[PDB]
This record gives structure tokens, sequence and C-alpha cells, in this order.
């Protein structure tokens, strides 16, 4: 039903189905659907194709036996249609090989140290984008400093496209070290770089690297939120999110309510509300009380952030209090408030029967209605589609 | 000096009013009604 | 090829913005134009530092208005100030319409695209603007081959983009056909901000300045005496307060022309005035002697 | 030439612009920039519409030595008039930070072009003070006897501003602030008053140290200045005067009116309390009955 309503030529309408398809078949092989509806897959182009090739690894999470073999045509160096297939192949390889990824790290590194000296055409840029997502995944938690330096050279070599990937790539590799060396370079270089995407990467990156730090992270947070740049404040929010993860905190909440009210730049206003979700997963029945008040706020951004907070927060067993907050928001006219709500609903009510509670059934039906309607705008259509695939985990 | 007492008494009456006014209205609003 | 062809988010600086408002309001209702000097970075971040203005011509913005003589002369002078840079597009104003390119402006645009491949046309409507925030939209031509084969999703990659619907279907179609509207954002500095903020050098004087005293006496009598008359009207108001439904009272016996509101307004207005008066005079007396 | 210069109002764009120009020529480290100021005059009100940079080289060693390309100013100008006849060459801006006697040489050159006395607009780029860092000075030539025969001098004129409507919506659109130079409501005006005091305190300090330098570092005695300070002390208010009593009586009237206004408002609030409470009494009767009917419906 999803495939029939939603057309391949549009980049977006292809993305929604593909990620969701992967989710349904996640944790085990099954490309039967992909083969039947192969013409559909091919109509994608640009970054929607990068998604499609990465989606193979979602399906194939786990399986290490056919792990390299199945992605083997698509790997660079071998025939391919386009540059995107080649870039996302390394990205999907890492998903499959994740959590035993020691091997792949060896492979993917060769390509980074290859290209760090100079870079040609666009072909190499999209390759190298894919390469740095790959390494992150393969090396996750390994905190290899020799890898940190390589990545750093991707930023200085300054193909704008690869810059986004390398930034995220660092934080995935280095998680938790709060390595004082790294923190200083990343902060200075965000001012200096002007390309949006590189700055957007490092902002998240400075947050990621201080993980489990807690009270030692105290220093990082103040400076980032104090900056004039909207971008460092966006990363600022999440510095609180990652460092204080997992433990209720009085300090952490207050800073976050204050930011969401006191700052006009709208992206940042959304980012602090998101942040609340992670910190308070310790007593998850406090989340519905905390965001109750903020959901009243008419700033739209604050509202989209409210949904995500509960999504993160109640992700195991469902909580009735949480659902009351999101029922007005499924119905809000603001297009991305609805998208975050529907998405959020599936991550809470993952793996809950439709027989024990009628509300999980109704919520599945609602998603299906949005998808058939063309009266609806595409951003809701994508939100509905992604949600069903989380619920049925394939 | 005479006016200081007059004014200070007056201001205290406005504060008492504010605090009292909102409380009743919450109770009925929660309760079922048209 | 793989070229994203990511459409330009226009980061228009604070200085550029004010200059265009100024140029455009004066020409009302004729269309005004001139060019945008800037730098293009990334693949979607076109930074407009400043604009320079073309003399207004009788043709209401046309390719003719692009005059090579005016251009050479103005640019050579900007070289001496180092303020010569690349042409990253053209501004214009539609002030008599909402933001959208007509046919004439499409030909103007077309010549612009040969010049420079990421030339934008940023339409400043500076009076009809339905929001307090100046409704401004940015456009760039998209070629027909690409449109017919629906490569248009490919042009909208890496941009959240921006919604322009007020002319519904027509508006949407026009926008698409032209280029696609993108976010306009403002890069300001705290040096610039401070300058705009201060706007009163006679602050230090004026707050120690107190009004000549014959006018204060006059005013106080007026205010008290006037409230005697709005109190009589107050009495009338609360004779009623019995009709069923507050709203029904306001319609049936014409409860508007509300004495309550005039006495409250007046009392507060006079109140603050007297607070400042007693403070100022009393401060002066001790500071100075 | 003209006496018509009695107020200067300056568009927010002029102040903004001059500051930007300073760094787009890259003159810094105590290097001046001079640019042409374009706009309306020949009127009591001067309205500086716009500004443009002029190539400038500053040499610290000799202040008898400077570069300003004369021919550039004139070409650039004439194109500007055809867009808008509103702009005339009305003078030149100077980047500060202070008045100079080396500003006078520059002054003479620009006086050839002008039909009014050039306005000399000091936009200080050190951005000092709680007021504008912009002083306005028009070159007056007056016959004066103090040993000198005819003085030419730069006289302060006050600074105010004016803004066009379109430009004004643009200023608020940038700011998230509701502004505080407004002289708005009761909060704002108390704020400004406190600013006005802190302002005064500084000015007086600066007077104190001038006198010091004359009696310790032997700046030559300038009689004119001391003459004025003499009056400042002669027209000083004094205590023990029946003048003071009058002000005290006056004060009594003003508290009488405040007292009455405040009491009027106690009534207004009391009236609100009761009103909302009738509305609650109605709501309870409705609420009893609704509940009863809901029992039937269930």
């Amino acid at each position: 039903k999803s495939k029939s309503s939603l057309d391949g030529k549009f980049s977006l309408f292809h993305t929604a189905v593909s990620v969701a398809n992967g989710f349904m078949h996640a944790g085990t092989t099954d490309n039967s659907f992909i083969k039947a509806n192969l013409p559909w897959l091919g109509k994608a182009q640009n970054w929607a194709k990068f998604t499609a090739t990465a989606s193979l690894g979602v399906i194939h999470k786990g399986n290490l036996l056919e792990g390299k073999k199945v992605m083997a045509p698509y790997l660079p160096g071998s025939r391919a249609s386009s540059r995107f297939i080649k870039g996302g192949s390394l990205y999907g390889l890492g998903l499959i090989y994740a959590g035993f990824g020691r091997d792949t790290t060896d492979y993917l590194k060769n390509i980074i140290v290859e290209n760090s000296g100079t870079s040609g055409d666009e072909d190499v840029d999209v390759l190298l984008h894919g390469a740095s997502l790959g390494i992150g995944l393969a090396a996750m938690g390994s905190a290899n400093i020799e890898v940190y330096e390589a990545l750093k050279e991707v930023l200085y070599n300054d193909s704008a496209t690869s810059g986004e990937a390398a930034a995220l790539g660092m934080g995935l590799c280095m998680l938790g070290t709060g390595k004082p060396e790294a923190i200083h370079d990343m902060f200075t270089y965000s001012q200096e770089t002007q390309h949006g995407n590189i700055t957007r990467g490092l902002a998240v990156g400075l947050a990621l690297i201080n993980y489990g730090r807690q009270e030692l992270a105290d220093d990082l947070i103040t400076k980032m939120l104090a900056s004039d740049e909207s971008l460092l404040r966006y990363g600022g929010a999440f510095t609180i999110a990652l460092a204080y993860a997992g433990t209720g905190n009085n300090s952490a909440v207050k800073r976050l309510l204050h930011v969401a009210v006191s700052d006009s730049n709208d992206d940042v206003r959304r980012a602090a509300v998101i942040a609340l979700g992670f910190v308070l997963l310790r007593d998850y029945t406090t989340v519905p009380r905390i965001v109750q008040l903020l959901s009243k706020s008419h700033n739209a951004h604050v509202r989209c952030g409210t949904a995500f907070a509960l999504g993160i927060a109640c992700a195991g067993k469902g909580l009735q209090s949480a659902i009351d907050v999101l029922d007005p928001l499924t119905k809000d006219p603001v297009d991305f408030v609805r998208q975050a709500a529907m998405i959020a609903l599936s991550m809470i009510l993952i793996q809950q029967t439709e027989k024990l509670n009628p509300q999980v059934a109704d919520i599945n039906k609602n998603f299906l209605s949005v998808i058939t309607n063309k009266h609806q705008e595409g951003l809701a259509k994508f939100g509905a589609c992604v949600a069903q695939g989380i619920m049925n985990a394939g | 000096q005479v006016f200081d007492e007059r004014i200070k008494f007056a201001n205290q009456l406005h504060d008492e009013y504010l605090v009292s006014m909102r409380y009743p209205e919450d109770k009925k609003t929660q309760q079922n009604e048209k | 090829t793989g070229r994203d062809d990511t459409k330009e988010t226009v980061y228009i600086s604070s200085i550029a913005l004010l200059k265009m408002l100024k140029h455009g309001r004066a020409g009302v209702p004729m269309e005004v134009m001139g060019l945008m000097l800037g730098e293009f970075v990334d693949d979607y971040t076109v930074n407009v530092v400043d604009v320079f203005a073309m003399p207004q011509s009788g043709t209401g913005v046309s390719v003719e208005a692009v005059d090579d003589v005016f251009q050479a002369k103005m640019m050579d002078m900007l070289k001496q100030t180092g303020r010569d840079q690349m042409v990253v597009g053209w501004y214009h104003s539609h002030p008599g319409f909402g933001c959208w390119l007509s046919s004439v402006d499409v030909n103007t645009q077309k010549s612009f695209e040969q010049l420079n491949s990421r030339a934008v046309a940023v339409v400043v409507d500076p009076i009809q603007s339905v929001k307090g925030k100046v409704v401004i939209d940015a456009f760039r031509l998209i070629d027909t081959g690409a449109l017919i084969n629906n490569l248009e999703p490919r042009q909208t990659t890496s941009n959240t983009g921006l919604l322009n619907k007020a002319n519904i279907q027509a508006l949407i179609h026009g926008l698409n056909r032209h280029y696609y509207s993108l976010n306009i954002d403002y890069h300001k500095t705290a040096k610039e901000t401070k300058m705009l903020m201060n706007l009163h050098k006679e602050q230090w004087q004026s707050g120690l300045k107190m009004y000549d005293y014959e006018e204060k006496e006059e005013s106080n009598l007026a205010a008290t005496k006037s409230m005697v008359k709005i109190a009589e009207q107050y009495s009338k108001r609360i004779e009623e307060e019995k009709e069923l439904t507050e709203e029904e009272l306001k319609t049936r016996y014409v409860g508007r022309q509300d004495p309550k509101k005039h006495l409250s307004e007046t009392a507060d207005e006079t109140l603050e005035n007297n607070i400042v008066s007693v403070l100022t005079a009393g401060v002066n007396s001790v500071a100075i002697k | 030439m003209s006496l018509q210069h009695e107020k200067v109002t300056i568009a927010p764009l002029v102040l903004l612009s001059a500051l930007d120009h300073y760094e787009r020529t890259q003159t810094k480290e105590n290097k001046r920039c001079v640019g042409v100021i374009l706009g309306d005059a020949n009127s009591s009100t001067i309205r500086v519409t716009n500004s443009f940079a002029l190539p400038f080289e500053e040499d610290e060693k000799n202040s008898d030595v400077w570069f300003l390309d004369h021919n550039y100013i004139e070409n650039m100008n004439e194109m500007c008039k055809k867009i808008n006849a509103k702009e005339k060459l009305i003078g030149w801006y100077h980047s500060g930070p202070k008045l100079r006697a080396s500003d006078l040489k520059i002054n003479e050159l620009f006086k050839k072009y002008t039909q009014n006395n050039p306005l000399l607009l000091i936009v200080d780029v050190k951005q000092q003070g709680v007021g504008l860092p912009t002083d306005a000075y028009v070159a007056i030539e007056q016959v004066k006897d103090d040993g000198t025969s005819t003085e030419k001098t730069f006289l302060h004129l006050p600074c105010t501003i004016e803004a066009e409507e379109a430009e004004e919506i643009g200023v608020e659109h940038l700011l998230r602030d509701v502004r505080d130079q407004a002289a708005g409501g009761l909060s704002i005006r108390l704020t400004n008053q406190l600013k006005s005091l802190k302002g005064l305190q500084s000015k007086l300090k600066d007077v104190v140290e001038y006198l010091d330098k004359v009696i310790n570092k032997e700046l030559p005695i300038n009689h004119t200045i001391l003459g004025k300070l003499q009056d400042v002390f002669n027209l000083l208010p004094n205590l023990g005067t029946p003048d003071d009593d009058e002000i005290d009586v006056e004060n009594h009237d003003r508290i009488n009116i405040s007292n009455n206004l405040q009491k009027a408002l106690t009534v207004k609030t009391n009236d609100e309390l009761m009103v909302i409470y009738i509305s609650n009494l109605v709501r309870s009767i409705i609420a009893f009955d609704d509940l009863i009917e809901n029992k039937i419906q269930n």
C-alpha cells in the first residue's frame, strides 16, 4: 500500500518507504520485496539513492556470513551506476558489520588515508562522505586516536560535502573521552569554517565527545550556549543531553527550560526540548509531567520537540499519560509537529499488541489514512510511513 | 507622613485580591460544565 | 551530473537589507533595481555582503536597464575601495504585487543566468507585506528540460525550503516554474547591533529635564475633574449588571462606551506621570546642591 | 554660506553604514577613513540619507601629509544624483575618535564643492557612551577678538535622529528587543533616569581632571572656559531659601493626587473580584446539573 501511493521520482517519497522497509525486515535477510519492486528502487537519484543502498544494511543488521558478499557489487572499485551507490555502500557495510566491526575498520581506513592528500571531482567527494560514516560505525567506541587524526585531515582538505560526514564520524569513534585536545580544535575551527554543513557537524560532535562526563562536562556546556552563533548553541543543548544521560538531575532540567524560553533562534528552541528526553529516562513517568507545560507553548518548534522527548523517554513500556499529550499534536496544522508526533508514537508503542490495548490498533489505522490521502502534505505522508515500519519492526 | 500610611494600606489590598481571584475559577473549570 | 543543484539559501546581511528597503520604498510604485555583491560558498550558501543601486529607468526593470557603461564606472570605483566583488545576483522590487516573477522579469533573469549560474532574484515587497516580518522571497530560474523530467526534487535537496502559498495553486505553480523559494536569514554582528540600538544622545539630559511647572498644575486639575464626569457614567453602568449573559448586555442596551475602561486608563496614565515628577524634582534638588 | 543647519537628523542607515565602511577599507590601528556623506540639507533640518567611502591614506608622522583622491568624489556623486536628486554633496564623515585641528585641512577641500558649510560628522568607531557615539559639527566662521582676528572653529550642534517608515520596520525586525531608549512606559522611564544620573557623574569627573592638568602640567590658561565654570557656581541653588519651602508645598499636592488615583484603582480591582465571582456562582449550578445528566447518559 505504501509503495503504490508513494512514487519513486520524488526523492522524499522514495526515502520514507525505503527506511521503513528496512525496519520491517530488520535484524534478518529478506530482499524479496526489493527485487520484485526493483524498477521502483532505480528511479531514485541523488541522496535518495544513497539512502536506498544504506537501507540494504538495515535489513541485513546482524548477518555476517553474507555480510560482505551481498554489498560486494556495490562497493567502489566495482561497477556501479553512480557515485551515490559507491558512497552508501560503505555506510551499509558498516551497519551489517556493526558491533564486530574491527575488520571493516581496517578496510575502510585504506580509502580515507588514500584520499586525504588531495581530492578530485565530485565522485571522490561523495565516496569520502560515505567512507567517514562507515569508519564511525566500524570503530564505534574504540576511541582510536590515530583514526581521529585522519579524519581531521578530511576537514582541512576541504571538500565541503565530506565535511559533514567526518564531523559526525569523530564523535561516533571517540565517544566519551572528552579528550581535551579534541574539544579545543573543534571549537576554534567552527568559527573559521563558513560552510553550514561542516559547522552543523562539529556542533553535534562537541556534544557527542563528552559522554558520561556528567559534572566534568560542566565547562563545555556553558561556553557553547554563550556563543552568538546559533549553530554552537544548537550543539550546546545536546552537550547537556549526552553528558548527564541516564540520571535525573535538578541542574540539567532548569538550564533547559530556561533556554527554550529565552532564545529566539527557532532551531535552538526545538533542540533543548528534545534534550529533556534523554536525561530523565531514569523515572520515565516524570517526562509526561515535565513537557505538559511546554506543550502549551504556541511556538511551533517547542511543540515538535515535545513529541520527540516522550519518544526517547518511554521507549520500553507504554505510558497512558504520554499519549494524552500527543493526541492534540497529531491534529495540529503545523506540518512537522505532526511528523514528529506520529514518529514518536511508534517508538513508545513498539511491540505492544493490538488486542491488549485498542489504542495501539487505532494509531496504526490513523497512519494508513494519512498515506492514502493526497489532501495531506508530503511531510506528514513521510511521517506516517516511517512510523508503521517502526511498529511492525518487520 | 500621613499619606504614607494611606498609600501603604491601599497597595496591600490590591495584592490580596489578586491572589484570591484565580483560585475559585480553577475549581469550577476542572469540574464538568458547558 | 551528480551536481546537487541545491538552491540558494540567501544569507543577506543586515546592511544589505536596510539599503534595499530604502531604495525600494522611494521608488513606489515603479519597480527599482540594482545588483548584489557578495561571495558564493558551499553549494547553497550565497552570502550577500552589500548591494549597489542602478538609476531608475522608464522600463520598469528590463534587460535594457542593464547598462554596461553605468556598471563599468561604478565597479571601477569600488575597486579603489576594495569593495569590488563578484556579482551573485540582482535585487528588485515588485511593490505593487506580492512576491513573484512575471514574464518580463523572467527575461531579465535569463540574461542574469548566463552571467552567473547561481544568480538569485530576491523580490522585496516592502509595503503590502502581510507579516510584520518584511515578506521577501528569493527565486532562481530552473530550466525546462529538468522540470519536465521532474528533476525538481533533485533541485530541492539539502534545503528544508520555505512555503509560499498566498495565491494558492497559481502561486505554487509560478514559484516552481521560476525557481523555488528558499529561506532568507540575517547575519548580523554585535558592532552593527549596538549602533542601531542607541538612538538618543540626549538621554542623559532629558531624564534630568523636568517639565515647566505651570503645566503640571494645569494638568492635575484637568485629570481629577474629568474623572468626576466619567464616575457619573460609571454609576449608570452598574445600575444594570443584571441582564442574562454579559455579552447580551453589551448588545441590547449598548454597554459599549465603557466608562470602566476610561477611568482605569486615566487613573494609571496620571499615576505614572506623578511618580516620575516627584522623583525627578527630588533627585535634582539633592544631587546638584 | 548658509546658517541653515540648526538640527541634524541622521537616518539609521548612515550610522550603520559608516561603521561598516571602516573595516571594508581595512583602516584600523588608529587610521582614519573619510567618506562622503550624501543627503538633503539647505534647510534647518539636515537629513543624512547615505554615505560612501573615499580612498584614504593616513600618515601619522606628518599630519600635513594625507591622501584624498578629489576627482573620485565628484564622478561617483553625479551618478547618485540621477537615481535620487535628494542626495547632494552635503559634506564628509570622519571616523573619529576625536575632533582634530587636522580635520580643518580636509574641510577646506570639500568646501569648494559645497554650497552650505560642510557638515563634519564624527562617527566615533570606539562606540563609547550610553548615548550615540556621533557628534555633529558645522564649520562656523566668526569674527572674534582674543588676540586672534577672525576665528574659524567647529561648534557643537546637538544630535538627534530621524527614521523613514520602511527603515524603521526593518530596525525592529532585526531586534528581539522591545527597546529601552524608547522613553516608553513607567518602567522604561525610571530606567532612563538612572542612566541619566550615571551619565552626569562621568561628565563632571572629566571637568575636574582638566583643571588639574592646568595647575600641574601647565596647559596654558584658557580664560574662556573658567568664565563659564564661574557662572555654574553663581547660579547654583542654595538651601535655607523659602524657594525650598515652595517645592515642599508643591510636593504635597502631587502626593494628594497619587493617593486619590491609587484609591480609585482599589475600587476597580474590587469590582473585578465580585464580577468574576458571579460568573463562578453560575458555573457551580451548571456543573451540579451537568453531572446528574451524565449519570443518565452513562
